[PDB]
Order: C-alpha cells, then structure tokens, then sequence
C-alpha cells in the first residue's frame, strides 16, 4: 500500500507558495537594504574559460592574423597607454593558453614600440592605431600617397612647439624646461592645472624669456626624420641610470631586522659583526647594502645552509664561502622579476619602486618612466633569449611546475623572500587594526582626553 | 515508401476493382535523376 | 505671439496630406520560428548522422505562408501554434475601410468573403452568359 | 546621408513613416549645433535630401572621408 | 543623472540602465556579456595543471568541488589570514572559542580585497590546491568567496572531456535493423523566447518558470511509465502492433489482403 | 578617501587639479561630476589633449 | 603530375600523386600547381617596416596554397572532397584569379566518367576556387556541366579509399582530422 495521510503534496514547492497558491514576488517587496552589500562585496561574474584557440585554428593564416590583429595590437596599444603594464598582458595572453607570448619575436617588438611609441607620444599622437590595420604615425600627407610627410594634426603642432620652444631654450644655452617632462601618470606632476594641448589662441603658452615659436615655425618639421635628429634629445628616453638593476638584488621592502627566521641568522650577522674587522653591531635597523641581505635569504631558509655556514666563525667566509649559492642570485632574481612586475596593476608599481628609485611611482615623468620600462623589456628579451630556463621559467604559472625546471632548491630561496615581503605588509595591514581601546567607558572618556 | 513496388503491386495480380478490369500496372520511374535539391531544406528554402 | 506662420507652415500642411505606402506586413512570429520546422519528426541515420528524407513527411505537412518565404512547410500536429498567420495570408492586404465597396452593396454575393478574402469570385462574361443561355433554346 | 543602392552603405534617409518626422526637422528647422555653427541647413533654401550625390563613406579624424 | 560606477547597477548594466526607473536598476538581474558561452564541457585543461591531479580532480563533481572549496576557503580565512589579527568566531564566558571555525554566514560576505589577502588566497587555494592559475583582468573581480567558486567552477567544468559518443558495432547493427525508430526532431518545436537577456530574465524575477504556458525544458531520457497517458497510449499502440505484425509473421495477414481482392473482382 | 585608505592620514597637501587620467572613464556628461574640468583622459600616458566636446569647440569659437 | 601527402590525425602522411590534366584545361590546373607547389610566400613581421610604409598587410590574409589544409567534406561511397584556404569549415573560396573564376571552354567541356577523377568544387559553375573534389563514386553523370574535370589521382588511391572510410562525427565532418601535411610538384 502507498499511505498517504492528506495535506502533503501541495502541487507547487512550499516556497513559492501560500498555503495553498502560488505567492507574487514584484521587486516591491523586496528591500533595497539587500543589494547594498555591493559597496564593497562585487556582484558575481562570469569568469570566461581560458581558451587556447587552436581548435578554432583550423589552419595557418588564422592563427598568425590574430597574432597581429589581437596580441600585438594589444601590444601595441600597451606600449602606448602604459607601457609598465606592457608585461602583464603578456601574462595575461600566456595564462589564456597563447604560444608565442614570451617568444624572441613579440618582445623584440614590444620593446620596439615602447622605444618608438615614446617619439610619437611626445609628438602629439593620442591613438596608436589609425583604424584596424595601420599606426598614425604613418599617415602621409596626401590621401595616402605622399612620401613620408606626416599628417600633423593640431594637437602635434602644439606638441613640436613645446619641443621646438625647448630646444631653442637650451640654444639660447639656458635650461630646457621642456614642459612633457613634469607630465607623469597622474599628469602635471607638480600639481599643476593640466595645460591641454589644442591650446586656445587665448592662452598661449608664454615664457618670461622671449623665445618665439609659432605656426611659422614646426610646418617644415614634417617627415618623421627631420625630429628624429632635431628634437633627438628630448623625445629619446636615456637609458644609462637604469642600466643593470634588475640584474641586481633589491628588496625595497626588506629590512636588514627582516628574515624568515627573525632573530637566530640576524644573531650570527650581529655574532661576525663584533669579531670583525670593521665591526659594527646592529641596532640600527636601517637597511644594509642591498647584496649582502639576500645572502641571508640564501642563508635562512634552507637549514641546510643555516648550518652549513654557522659553523663558520668569520666575517667574510660566510660572507664570501658562499658564492656558490650566489651563482644561484640571479635565477631567484629571475623569477622575484617576472612574478613580481605580473599580476595587478598595483605590484607593478610598487616593483618598479624597489628597484629604480622612483619613489613615488605615480609622480615620475613618463621619460624617466618609459626608459625603466625599456631597461625591463632589454632584460626580458635576455631571460627569453640568452638562458635556457628562461624560456619555461616565463611559461610557468604555478609553483607547482614553476619547481620543475629551474633550481627546485632556488625556488624553496625566494618563496621566503616572496613570503618575507608579504608579511612586511602583514605588518602594515594588521598594524593599523589591532589597536583596541573601544567599550561603553572609555569610549566616553575618550572624548575628554581628547579635548586637551 | 519503397523500392518494391512494380514488383508488389502485379504480386496482387489485380483484375478488378469492382469495375476496373485494370488494363496495364506499368512503372513511372518518376524518381529518375531527382536532384539532392528536392528534398535538401537548405535549398528549397532557397528558391521558395 | 505663435510663430512660423511662414511658407514652411504653408506647405506642411498640404503635403503631408499625402497618402504614404502601406504595406499589410503581417505579424511575425518570434517565439514560434516557422522554417525551424522542417527538421521536426526526421529519421535521423546512423551513418551520415542528419535527416533521412522521409517521403510521408512532406504529406503530413502543413504549408504555413509568409512574406519573405513562399509557403514554409510545418509537420501537421504543429499547425494550430500558426493560426493567426493563416488567419492574415488569408486576409485581404488591405484595411477594410478601402475595400467596403464589396460588403455592403450587392457585391456580398459577387465575392468570396471567407475570412476577409475580399475576392472576387468566378463570373462569366457576357459572350458566355448567352453561350450558355441561348444554347439551352431558353 | 542618400545613399546608391549597390553601396553597402546605410543613410538615415528614411523614408518610412516613423521616420518623416525627423527627416523634415532636418530640412527645413536644420540643426543648432551645441558648438555655436548651424549644421546641415542654415539658410533659405531647404535641401533636397534625395538630389544629393550619394554618401560615398564614413568620415575619419586623420583625412576627411574614408 | 544616471552614475555609471556606481557600485550598485549589478555590474553587467551601466549602460542600459541609464534607461529604467531608480526603482528598477539596483533589481536588473545579472545576465552575462551577451557573447560569454555557457562553461562548456570542454577538454581544455589548464597548462600545467596536468594528470594525477587532473584525474583526482575530474573525479570530484561541481558540488563534489564546491563544498570542498567552501570549507578551504574557510579554512584559509580563519587560518594565516585571521589568526594572523582578527578574530573570526564567537568566545564563551571566559573567552574560549565557542565554534571550531566561523559561521557560514561571515565567510559568505567575506571580501578578499587588500593585497595581502588575496594574494595569501589566491596562491593556496587557487594556485596551491587547484592549480589553477587567474589571469589579470579575473583577478580584479576574483575577491571573495562566492566568486572564488565560480572562478573554480568554471575552469574546471571546462576540463571534463567532452563525453564522448563511441558506439560499438555489434549493437550498432542492432538499433539500424530494428522495425521501430525515434522521430527524433521534436527540440526545435519548442517555443523560443529570445530577447535581450536581461528582459527575458527581469520577467523570472520570481518563479514565473513554469508559470504561463512556460515550461523549463530539460532535456529527460526516461520517463515516469504510472499515470503517464501519453505513455500507455502507445505502448497500448504497440501491443496493438505488435499483435497486428503477428499476421505478417504466420501469414494470415496475406491472406485476409488477398480476400478483399477476391470480394473486389468479381463485383 | 584614497589616501586615507592607503596611507592611513588626511592627505595634508594640496590635491593635484586635473583629474589622473583614467578617472571618470564611464561618465558622459561630467561637468558636475568634476568641475566643468574636461573628461579627464583614457587611461594613458599620451600629452593632454582637450576631448573636443560640443562646448570646447564653441570656446575657440569665442 | 603533383603529389600531397594525407595526415589522419595520429596516422603517417601519404603520398597522392596527380596527375594534372594540363593539356585540355590550363587555368584550373595551373591553378592547382601554384596551389601545391607552394608559389604565393609573403613572410613578414610588424616591426621591421611590415606595418608602417608598406600597407601591403596582406599576409594577414588567406594565404593561397594548400599547406596546412583539411579534407573536410568526406561523402562516403561517392567522394572526398578537401582543400580550402579561407575557411576551416569548407566555405569560401580561394584562387589564383582571386576571389574565384569562370573558363567557358572549361566547364562545358567536362565529363565526370572515371573514378578517382579529381575537379572542382564549386558554389556554381561561376565560381571555383581552391576546392578540388577526388571522385570515389565511379561514374559521375550528374556532374557534367557543373565543375571542370582538370586531373585525376594517378596512385596513392589507397588514401582517397581510406579517407572515405573514416567515420562521421556528429558535424558532417570526419571523426579525426584529416590534414594535408605538406604538398608540391611531381
């Protein structure tokens, strides 16, 4: 038998309903008190799965006319708006499953546009791309069938004054206060009102100096070569003082008091500094030279080498006994360099900080900018290109096969730099909230200490 | 709905249909050379 | 105080009496897509994997008009989801309003009416009308 | 905007009843830009829209037309 | 009037709700970029996560994989994340932690925002336990516990192999010589409401599924044989044929044929 | 409310003019939502160039 | 004579000599040379000039020739027709002429009798493009007006045999990818 005792099945699932009927729902009784969680919890997304394409490559020209018409133009416009970001997308295009992100060729030309998409960004170019096939900066003077005089929009004839205006200063032998060169991320870095460039007839640019330039004078200035040697000294980033510095080890953060283990190797690097000669203990917890502190990262994690040298009771030896593992520098600096300048927007910029002195990121004028930019890529192409684990080392995501190739010993080295940095902004984060001295009292008395 | 069916329809051997003395059971073969563009939708929707 | 009583105003109001174009676009049938018929009720082969053509199929077809395609043709048993558009092929293409010299005078009998098919029916000619009266001696 | 029937491409020169309405505010009030310049009729004698020459393309910020 | 980034607006419409009462933009429902494909059963399997720990994790289905991220995630907040600072549970009398881990609740509106923590999420949960590895512009979105599931729950239904249709011969031959064959093109019959996402979808605000001559069609391979008329009505049907092909079999049906011929001559 | 979020001060200083380009990108009309300030920028390092709005262009018109 | 060389997926290539039937039609079989012995090569990259003066940007573009291929359309019992360079699922044609071309004397002038016959594979008798077709189906009546006959495999039937046997996924395409590896002269 099949009992059944009335007033079960109800026809429609006890929540859409009364007792018995369907219940109305109208977006009026609802509250708008739900849905405010989206000041700061986001509303849900559609993550899109990462799609290496080549099932929709079915043949050749498809797969290399979206290299060009989709990864390269994202380059090329990456090398135009922010060229520090120019080494995320490469990321983000490798993490989408694309072959040749990393490869010799799409560097060799994203360090070729940042290094050229400067000289037309000083000259007045607001779009890289003319339409879908071609750049601006090659717009003839005809239709399109002039030699090579450049299409000079208005705002470029005001661009080629200031740079114009510039270097007759510096042939006046005053100082060329070019004005592009306070204009950083955030624009005039000085805080000042943004001079836009169509400049109105009613607010020319004027220099209690008497230098005279004006439509008379950057019209023969029209071919992309005749700037190209004129204002060769201006639209040129310099790259010399940013040389070597990624090749370099530099942690902006860490403090010379800052190790995975924070006292027991800091008490062996306080034990050689007394014994010295030289010697100088620590209490100063000012940041020592930037390469003798990634020694002890190459001392502290592995109590293998924590050991290995303690034993050793003098100055230089663990200080120089161990150059072995300073051979192994730069393949942790190799990886501190890709997965540090990779994922936000907002690690970038603070690499950047560490290593070549910008201070503050967002105030450092684009020349002093795209040339950092330009000594990252230069040393880029060498991890691609010269090494061999530099190829994989750039294709790896995970640390799971991250591990793999490189030195798997190298990379138990810097996930405690990487850890290390981390937990210096554990201290910056929970620094601020753990100061409780709320209740019903002295929350009151709070106001009276606080009136003197 | 068959290719069987001269060969069916004289099984029968029909003489009547209550007045047809029927006079011949000939075969039309009106399939001949039918084109794929008789029965493909893609295509007649085309043309109607 | 008003204002324009200018030409413009002179000949907005004579030229746009002017009787646009009218074309009887029949309502079309968005969630019931016609033409996605002619695949229902298909054998499907185990070999070529598409639609084995069914020579009953085309016989339990209902040819349901349109505008833009002759007559698609639709499996009987969906048939009655199309009936407004069978009620408006039907239809004389035109508002009745135009065409009320058919219904009210002694054209009520001269013309097919069914569902607004303002048609005229079969009528012989005068060669005919005494072909056929004078032949009979009457 | 007229345009040739071959020319894949589209002009607002409507003709259907929704849209009349808008093609005479064209002809005969013509455009008060927010820039200052009266556009496309700013005189006495209203254009033809379908005696123009046919919309040939799109125009570009660099050139004129591409 | 209308203030794009708004934070309210539901994140798909900043545009179209330009348009839309004040009373109606915060409720337009979430539909999707109008080009994003359903997750897709496809093979694509992330670069490096590889085997071992792909067929492990294909094992494990999406709620099979949901709920063991739910407690991770719980277990990595209210780990290094909390007991590095806050607290995440209620204390009893004399302060002991009343509950193992937090209510389910401070986990869900959990936001995973400042660097610090979303990195020491992202590389345990989403790196360390899945292998998985988020893009940039995801990575943006990527900041709490509902959307890290999602994330998940995407790029790993995406891994599954398509299931493959592989057919033997033996029974091939079976279902070809087989008298009785499916119609089999019934799915487009089906009524089509197509229209902008987001006015097909604001119409279910509530469960105005089944509601009006609609009806969820999922696609069903067996069905219920009580009750079902349309089920009885044929397999009566069949009986009935099945009866009928009896004659064909012993030959009966030949002959009560060839007696109609023989009443339709002589006449 | 950027800085103090991110450095835990008042910020102290006079805030640049100018908006940083890349603010206000989905906003249309601003000119309230700023000063009558132009449309800031795309989110690029390109010279500053005044989007020619209907309104610019009546100015050089003036 | 020419030769290709088929790929089944995971399976070796093969050679499939052709013999071209120069003689009586020359446009599309010399369109079918040009198309296998690699003629048309234009490899450039963006940096070095390739995008600024030139504008040619054409290599962005279907490539016109046969490297890379698939044999996509595989009627069983009738044919395997293959080859096209604009678009993976069959579409679109491809030439040296073009978009495509019409020979007067060509079309009118064909009959498809034999097997393993090689023609064109057309949209119309106005259009043939890269689509060729290898016969199976011995006689062909029905084709004779519509597409140009310009050769027929001379061996290496074996594959043309052996692709039509290959099973039907669900798209009306082969279940494993047929792809023609490299192709030339002979």
């Amino acid at each position: 038998v099949i009992s059944y005792k009335a007033g079960d099945y109800h026809l429609v699932p006890k929540k859409f309903t009364v007792g018995k009927r369907i219940a109305v729902r109208s977006y009026l009784d609802r509250n708008r008190t739900e849905l405010s969680d989206r000041t700061f919890m986001p509303q849900k997304n559609w993550f899109r799965p990462y799609d290496l394409q080549d099932g929709c490559f079915d043949r050749d020209h498809e797969r290399l006319s979206y290299r060009f018409y989709n990864l390269e133009t994202k380059v090329i416009w990456k090398a135009f708006d922010t060229p520090e970001l120019i080494g995320m997308l490469l990321h983000d295009e490798t993490v989408k499953g694309n072959s040749g992100m990393y490869a010799p060729d799409m560097l060799d030309a994203a360090l070729h546009y940042t290094r050229e998409a400067r000289y037309w960004r000083c000259i007045g170019i607001t779009k890289p791309f003319y339409d879908r096939n071609t750049l601006r900066a090659h717009c003839w003077e005809d239709n399109g069938l002039q030699v090579g005089t450049l299409v000079m929009s208005q705002a470029m004839r005001h661009a080629l004054m200031d740079l114009e205006r510039a270097v007759r200063r510096k042939e006046l032998g005053l100082e060329p206060n070019y004005l592009w060169d306070r204009w950083g991320p955030i624009g005039f870095i000085d805080g000042a009102r943004a001079d836009y460039l169509p400049r109105f007839e009613h607010n020319p640019y004027v220099d209690p100096d008497g230098v005279d330039v004006t439509e008379i004078d950057v019209l023969p200035f029209n071919t992309h070569e005749q700037i190209r040697e004129r204002y060769r000294d201006f639209i040129e980033p310099d790259t010399a003082p940013f040389e070597e510095v990624f090749r370099s080890p530099s942690h902006g953060s860490l403090t010379t008091l800052a190790d995975i283990p924070n006292a027991s190797v800091v008490a062996l690097y306080k034990d050689l500094k007394l014994k010295a000669g030289t010697p100088v203990a620590g209490d100063a917890v000012e940041l020592a030279p930037a390469d003798v502190r990634t020694l002890f990262y190459l001392s502290a994690n592995p109590e293998w080498r924590a050991v290995a040298d303690g034993k050793a009771s003098w100055e230089e030896v663990v200080d120089a006994m161990q150059p072995v593992q300073a051979e192994l520098d730069e393949k942790i600096d190799a990886a501190r360099l890709l997965q540090n300048t990779r994922h936000n927007a907002e690690r970038v910029r603070a690499f950047f900080e560490e290593k070549c002195g910008f201070h503050d990121f967002m105030y450092t004028p684009d020349k002093t900018i795209t040339a950092a930019v330009l000594c990252y890529l230069t040393e880029l192409r060498r991890i691609c290109t010269e090494t061999a684990w530099g190829a994989a080392l750039a294709k790896c995501l995970t640390d799971m096969e991250r591990v793999q190739g490189m030195g798997r010993d190298a990379f138990l080295v810097y996930r405690h730099i990487e850890d290390a940095i981390l937990d210096k902004k554990r201290r910056l984060w929970a620094g601020r909230f753990a100061g409780e001295s709320h209740e019903e009292s002295t929350l009151d008395y709070l106001l009276e200490n606080f009136g003197r | 709905d068959a290719k069987d069916g001269l060969a069916y329809v004289q099984s029968l051997s029909l003489t009547s249909i209550d007045g047809a003395a029927v006079l011949s059971v000939e075969e039309e073969f009106p399939a001949a050379a039918q084109p794929y563009a008789a029965v493909d939708p893609v295509y007649q929707e085309a043309v109607r | 105080f008003k204002q324009g009583q200018g030409m413009f105003s002179h000949q907005l109001k004579r030229i746009l009496n002017k009787k646009s174009l009218h074309k009887y676009n029949w309502d079309p049938l968005h969630m019931y897509d016609p033409r996605k018929l002619v695949h229902a009720n298909r054998y499907v082969d185990h070999d070529t994997y598409e639609e084995k053509y069914d020579p009953h199929w085309e016989h339990n077809a209902h040819l349901v008009p349109d505008q833009q395609f002759y007559n698609i043709p639709v499996p009987k048993e969906y048939k009655d989801a199309y009936w407004w558009r069978d009620l408006q092929a039907r239809r004389v293409q035109c508002p009745t309003e135009w065409v009320h010299f058919r219904m009210h005078t002694k054209d009520k009998l001269k013309y097919d009416f069914q569902d607004l098919a303002f048609r005229k029916k079969f009528e012989y000619s005068y060669e005919d009308v005494v072909a056929n009266a004078k032949d009979m001696c009457s | 905007n007229r345009t040739h029937p071959l020319s894949k491409l589209r002009g607002n020169l409507r003709r259907n009843p929704s849209e009349i309405p808008r093609v005479l505010n064209m002809m005969i009030q013509g455009v008060w830009h927010k820039s200052g310049n009266k556009l496309y009729f700013r005189g006495g004698k209203p254009p033809n829209p379908s005696t123009h020459p046919y919309l040939t393309g799109e125009p570009c910020p660099v050139y004129g037309w591409k | 009037r209308f203030n794009p980034e708004g934070a309210g607006l539901t994140r798909g419409t900043s545009a179209y709700a330009w348009k839309w009462w004040h009373t109606q933009y915060p409720w337009l429902p979430n539909v999707a970029p109008a080009d994003y494909v359903p997750p897709s059963p496809r093979g694509i399997r992330p670069a490096a996560w590889d085997d071992e720990f792909a067929d492990v994790v294909l094992s494990m289905s999406d709620e099979e994989i949901q709920s063991y991220l739910l407690d991770k995630l719980t277990e990595v907040i209210f780990a290094e994340t909390q007991r590095d600072g806050y607290e995440l549970r209620r204390l009893d009398f004399e302060g002991k932690p009343l509950t193992e881990l937090p209510e389910r609740r401070i986990i869900e509106n959990f936001v995973f925002e400042e660097e610090t923590l979303r990195e020491r999420v992202l590389d345990r949960v989403v790196e360390g336990v899945f292998r998985l590895v988020p893009t940039s512009t995801d990575r943006l979105e990527l900041k709490s516990v509902a959307n890290i599931i999602d994330f998940v729950l995407t790029h790993v239904t995406v891994a599954r192999k398509p299931l493959q249709h592989e057919i033997p011969e033996a029974a091939r031959t079976v279902m070809r010589s087989h008298p009785l064959q499916p119609q089999l093109g019934f799915v487009h019959a089906l009524p089509t409401d197509n229209r902008d996402a987001v006015v097909q979808e604001w119409e279910r605000m509530h469960h105005l599924d089944w509601q009006f001559g609609k009806a969820v069609y999922e696609p069903r391979s067996a069905e219920n044989e009580r009750g079902n008329l349309t089920w009885l009505r044929e397999v009566r049907h069949h009986e009935a044929r099945e009866a009928f092909q009896a004659d064909v079999d012993s030959g009966e049906a030949r002959r009560r044929h060839m007696a109609k011929i023989k009443a339709a001559a002589q006449v | 409310h950027k800085y103090l979020a991110k450095h835990g001060m008042d910020y102290q200083g006079r805030v640049p003019a100018s908006p940083a380009p890349g603010m206000y990108q989905g906003f249309s009309d601003v000119h309230k939502i700023l000063a009558n300030h132009p449309k800031p920028q795309r989110e690029s390092r390109h010279l500053p160039v005044m989007p020619m709005t209907p309104r610019v262009v009546f100015e050089h018109a003036q | 004579h020419a030769f290709m060389d088929i790929a089944i997926g995971s399976q070796p290539p093969h050679r499939v000599t052709f013999e071209l039937f120069t003689k009586r039609c020359p446009i599309a079989s010399e369109n079918f040379l040009k198309l296998c012995t690699g003629e048309n090569v234009l490899p450039q990259v963006s940096s070095i000039d390739g995008i600024g003066e030139p504008s040619f940007r054409d290599q962005f573009l279907p490539q016109l020739t046969y490297r890379n291929t698939t044999v996509h359309r595989v009627c069983k019992g009738y044919l395997v027709q293959g080859g096209d360079i604009v678009s993976g699922q069959g579409t679109g044609q491809l030439s040296i002429y073009g978009e495509s071309f019409d020979a007067p004397e060509e079309v009118k002038a064909s009959k498809f009798d034999r097997m393993g016959l090689l023609g064109t594979a057309v949209s119309a008798p106005h259009l043939n493009g890269s689509q060729f077709f290898i016969l199976t189906a011995d006689k062909a009546p029905h084709l004779n007006g519509t597409c140009i006959c310009f050769g027929r495999v001379v061996d290496g039937w074996t594959v043309v045999k052996a692709i039509e046997a290959i099973p039907l996924t669900a798209a009306g395409e082969p279940a494993e990818r047929v792809v023609v590896v490299e192709c030339g002269k002979l």
